[PDB]
RNA sequence: AAUUGAAGAGUUUGAUCAUGGCUCAGAUUGAACGCUGGCGGCAGGCCUAACACAUGCAAGUCGAACGGUAACAGGAAGAAGCUUGCUUCUUUGCUGACGAGUGGCGGACGGGUGAGUAAUGUCUGGGAAACUGCCUGAUGGAGGGGGAUAACUACUGGAAACGGUAGCUAAUACCGCAUAACGUCGCAAGACCAAAGAGGGGGACCUUCGGGCCUCUUGCCAUCGGAUGUGCCCAGAUGGGAUUAGCUAGUAGGUGGGGUAACGGCUCACCUAGGCGACGAUCCCUAGCUGGUCUGAGAGGAUGACCAGCCACACUGGAACUGAGACACGGUCCAGACUCCUACGGGAGGCAGCAGUGGGGAAUAUUGCACAAUGGGCGCAAGCCUGAUGCAGCCAUGCCGCGUGUAUGAAGAAGGCCUUCGGGUUGUAAAGUACUUUCAGCGGGGAGGAAGGGAGUAAAGUUAAUACCUUUGCUCAUUGACGUUACCCGCAGAAGAAGCACCGGCUAACUCCGUGCCAGCAGCCGCGGUAAUACGGAGGGUGCAAGCGUUAAUCGGAAUUACUGGGCGUAAAGCGCACGCAGGCGGUUUGUUAAGUCAGAUGUGAAAUCCCCGGGCUCAACCUGGGAACUGCAUCUGAUACUGGCAA
């Protein structure tokens, strides 16, 4: 407050706005995949698996998602295809 | 050998488990008896079917569910 | 108020010099202790029909409440006498509502106000 | 991160250094490894000043460890007294 | 610190002399030896354990010219020490600064003696020291300066020195005002003066 | 070198012996009060309202990540008045820079506090299913492009705080694509994920003569490792109360989905019906704990400020973000209490940071100085910041050192006091004489805390480069906040410097006068009603000392809750008596196991600290080397008499 923080106080929320959006996209991609793992069509589901490889790498990479987290949903989304497949 | 304890069972029902009483002996610091503590430990178990009066080895693990953190390795024979 | 400030050699004498005049406030305290009983034989009232007031008294500034103190015991009769108990000086305080809690007296200050501490033996008793 | 420091103990006007090995976000005096040697100000005439295990500091700061700066002038000083 | 008193007093009330004066006269005239400490002091020499007890403690400490928290400083220190405890007491008491002083005949009595040292006049090993209560130490060489060795006051004590006791637990010169501090005393040169093994008893009552 | 450690007295009766309480002598304190107080060293100094606060200060930093001139300091060009060769004045990032701003890292550390918190915490000993900034070792890449936007300009709303509208512009900021195993996910085949440049100098090729390009330094990225740090889990131990006896629905377990860095009722859905409980659950009251300190012969008890470790908290209440790390003491949001400013429309704050103030209370301090030193933050370094820290101020609070003179001195002066009025005492004390001058007072001198860093040189290493830079030597300039430093030398002259309690018995130390069961003394039993060794006063005496005494506080003494180490016929104390479950204990013989127990070994048991042996501060206190202690615990290997288990 009193002191020169408030260019710190801008700082985390622009950031903020920033890793928001893309955790949004994630989100709904993520969800996107596993209405394709609930609607059980193992060909969509694939191919929607092919869709969030990278994004959820890169994401990882980026790590705001976080790396385990990342390598975690990867392998638990593929348990559910890999039956389903 | 690698760390592992003994005790008794009464436990019920209770799938992939089983609670163990492991009695032990200490001495009360001030006046010298030695009285018998017995600490009571749930434990994890598949193909629970150790008897209540079956006395069982015992070792510790990760966390089984909450306050199951230990297992069982061997049981010595059948109470009934 | 009215009286005279020197500046002073060292801080250490200008302490042992203060508690010479605390001695000498001393020797004012005895000599107002010692004139009340020989006026008039009496610790307080000397006829049967008594009665008083007592009043505890702040003054933000302390050249006035040494002043008009004097004045509200000027304005007495003798069969209902006026007296002051604690004058303050600033903001009443805890202990000042505890002296007219003690004994009864009304508790008035000037341009003073209460502050919390008195506040607190106010809404208990209120004086 | 452990760093090699010196830590003040000593009296008033008249200092006594321990040099340490120990974490950053812990105090001067604060928790440390263990202790490495020690450096009086006054070492004088008698047969001891400057005393610090050699063989143990090495391996620290082949393990990572950096050198406060006196430390750092000091090792380079004590020597075999050479 | 110091006494600052009629030396007389302390020594006819403890019940000999100090040797706070000269001993040219006034151990059996000028003092009134024993005869009564004070004005009522004629008549009584009865006395308690406890009185029999702090006497000597009052004695030993009126010789040695030491105050009760110190004189318990030297009791505690004799205590943690190994071997016996009333020993490493007297020897404490003895092993003092203007004690040494008083041995070699420096300083006349033992407030001279204090005087001396206090002066600035004596070193140790080649150091000077001022502290009265300073510890005189095995092969510890003990003199008076060579700057203004030898005045009035030192020369004044030579006299007396030449021949009163000079035991062997100093060596002792005093020609060019000098001191060697080799064995200890030990416990037949001072006991028996002293009741020690009930001092050293009195401080648990 | 390390086991030398333990006391009792007074008091119930006419008198005695018991029992048994009460009381005192001891040591100790973050102390207060009372009276008195010279100097020095060291240590320590709000334990009350987690009550509220004026004013100042408490972390920022990189132009060597970047637009930039808002600085202002030079230089140059140019435009100009001349001093006529220079001053002057407009331009200009040319150049040493550098505000506001952009980006990165630091803000999560240190510091302060003890409210809540009885274990989820803490301590000890173990563990498994985990992550971990910066910082290091290893192995390799560091390719090619793109779009914004604040600042800044032009408008515009505001009392102020604080903004609004529209364009423009860079980056180690942001975003695509290429590139990718030893990595992640998979059975494999495979799929997919990174990049950033900046800086110094230089021959050659050449350059839109900006540099291309070379070479050195550093930063960027991925991965396997290190050490560190933190999360997690389990056992045992770690306040008081039974006039708290029943307690638990996410409760207890399972399966599956979801969730976290990760185990996990962590959270859902669904299934099962358990869990805890006399070895004290639950509830209530009460409290930060330990290494330790204090006391104690030891065993024990009390205590946890100082010091350090850990935990918890940051106006009240709750949540999340940013980021490696926070659910964040001087960050954010929201809600609440409350406080302030104001042009009244609308805005602002959290000193349990350092100082400091109100209030509280018996009571605990200077609105100081400095980054000189140590340790930090940022930075390549310089450098800058550092109320951490180093220092100083204040206080007889504690510990400890020292002084307030020494020697001589009988006529044993006068006076005072007593006095059988013979004398005695105060008292060698004074007086007098002869001496010394510490520490003060005053005038002179002067260590160490300073090693480094900076700048200049040389070597060596490096390189296409005698370059150029670092390393490693040399040399020269320097670097003291405290500071009138510690410490030393010279001078005058006993000059400047002793008080306080107590004296019936306990308990060391006695008379006289006054008062007269009054006034008062009292810690205890008790003193005083005219001859008071106990009141008041004096004289005398004793203890202790710059302190003394009282009070409050804790342990002791107290074997007076009794483990070591107690009683219970009649003194307090055996249930009215019996049967009985849980519990404690168990004849005698053999075998066996080796839990208890006993032995050995390893690891660990923080350091400070206590103890034992040493060193150094003018000497001690204090400081400090080394050892022992580290009284415990765990695991592992042994022993088999005893107890327990098991077998006959």
């Amino acid at each position: 407050n009193i002191k020169s923080a408030k260019k710190r106080a801008i700082q985390s929320e622009k950031a903020r706005k920033h890793n928001a959006s893309r955790r949004s996209m994630m989100r709904t991609f993520i969800k996107k995949v596993y209405a394709a793992i609930e609607a059980g069509d193992k060909a969509a589901a694939q191919k929607a698996f092919n869709e969030m490889q990278p994004i959820v790498d890169r994401q990882a990479a980026k790590g705001l998602i976080h790396k385990n987290k990342a390598a975690r949903h990867k392998a638990n989304l593929t348990a559910q295809i890999n039956k389903l497949a | 050998k690698i760390r592992t304890l003994q005790g008794r069972v009464v436990s019920d029902k209770m799938e992939k488990s089983i609670v163990v009483a492991i009695e032990r002996f200490v001495k009360h610091p001030i006046y010298g008896k030695f009285i018998k503590r017995t600490t009571k430990l749930h434990v994890h178990d598949e193909n629970n079917e150790c008897g209540i009066g079956d006395v069982v080895e015992i070792r510790e693990c990760r966390p089984l569910s909450k306050t199951k953190s230990w297992t069982l390795v061997r049981v010595v024979e059948k109470a009934v | 108020a009215g009286d005279e400030v020197t500046v002073v050699r060292d801080e250490k004498k200008a302490r042992e010099v203060a508690l010479y005049r605390q001695g000498k406030f001393r020797e004012v305290k005895l000599a107002r202790q010692q004139k009340s009983k020989l006026e008039n034989m009496f610790a307080n009232m000397t006829e049967g029909e008594v009665h008083e007031v007592n009043i505890v008294l702040k003054a933000d500034v302390q050249g006035s409440v040494e002043a008009i103190s004097d004045s509200l015991l000027k304005l007495s009769t003798d069969e209902v006498k006026v007296k002051i108990i604690g004058s303050g000086v600033g903001g009443i305080t805890e202990t000042d509502a505890t002296l007219a809690a003690a004994s009864n007296a009304i508790l008035v200050g000037f341009n003073v106000r209460a502050d919390a501490s008195a506040r607190k033996v106010i809404e208990a008793e209120s004086l | 991160m452990v760093t090699i420091r010196l830590a003040r103990h000593g009296a008033k006007k008249r200092p006594f250094y321990q040099v340490v090995v120990a974490d950053s976000r812990n105090a001067r005096n604060g928790r440390f490894i263990e202790r490495v040697g020690f450096f009086n100000p006054i070492a004088s005439e008698k047969e001891e000043g400057t005393r610090l295990d050699l063989d143990r500091i090495a391996h620290w700061v082949g393990q990572g460890a950096t050198i406060s700066d006196r430390v750092a002038a000091l090792i380079k000083e004590v020597n075999k007294a050479a | 610190a110091r006494y600052l008193g009629p030396k007389l007093k302390l020594s006819r009330r403890e019940g000999t002399d100090l040797f706070l004066k000269s001993g040219v006269r006034a151990i059996d005239t000028k003092c009134k030896i024993e005869q009564a400490p004070g004005q009522h002091g004629a008549r009584k020499p009865r006395l308690s354990d406890y009185g029999v007890q702090l006497r000597e403690k009052q004695k030993v400490r009126r010789i040695y010219g030491v105050l009760e928290r110190q004189f318990r400083n030297y009791y505690k220190e004799a205590a943690r020490l190994k071997g016996n405890t009333g020993e490493n007491l007297l020897a404490l008491l003895e092993g003092r600064l203007d004690n040494v002083v008083y041995r070699m005949g420096f300083g006349a009595t033992r407030a001279e003696a204090r005087q001396l040292v206090s002066h600035k006049a004596i070193m140790v090993n080649g150091r000077v020291v001022n502290i009265a209560s300073y510890q005189v130490s095995p092969n510890d060489v003990v003199s008076i300066r060579e700057k203004a060795k030898k005045q009035s006051r030192v020369k004044a004590a030579l006299e007396l020195a030449e021949q009163r006791e000079k035991p062997t637990w100093l060596e002792v010169d005093a020609g060019k005002m000098e001191g060697t501090f080799k064995r200890k005393p030990e416990r037949s040169d001072l006991s028996a003066d002293i009741n020690e093994h009930l001092i050293v008893e009195l401080y648990s009552k």
